């Protein structure tokens, strides 16, 4: 292929509570990283037979 | 001045109603004509210097 992938993720948070209160719940988040290759690099040189022979 | 069998001959590669059309094959043995050859007389003896590739 012409792609590569890596994963990312988040962290959690701490909270406080007192008697009778419900516990909150937090959702972690996700994403991704992708990299692509598109361009070719080169160097070229040409010569002529008439100049090569002399 | 005429022989019998003359009106009843079998002619292999002659076609048509009366065997008038020629159907024979041509024979080829390689020889080809393109033009007169030529032999150089200055090339035999002269002053020669070689510079190739220098």
């Amino acid at each position: 292929s012409n792609q590569a992938r890596i994963d990312r993720m988040n962290t959690v948070t701490i909270k406080g509570r007192t008697p009778g209160q419900k516990l909150d719940r937090e959702s972690v988040k996700n994403d991704k990283l992708v990299i692509t290759v598109d361009t070719v690099t080169y160097a070229s040189t040409v010569m002529d037979w008439q100049d090569d022979w002399t | 001045s005429d022989t019998p069998y003359k009106a009843d001959l079998s002619r292999v590669h002659w076609a048509g109603s009366n065997s008038d059309v020629d159907i024979h094959l041509e024979i080829f043995e390689g020889d080809v004509d393109s033009g007169f050859m030529y032999n150089s007389f200055f090339r035999g003896n002269s002053s020669y210097v070689s510079v190739q590739d220098q």
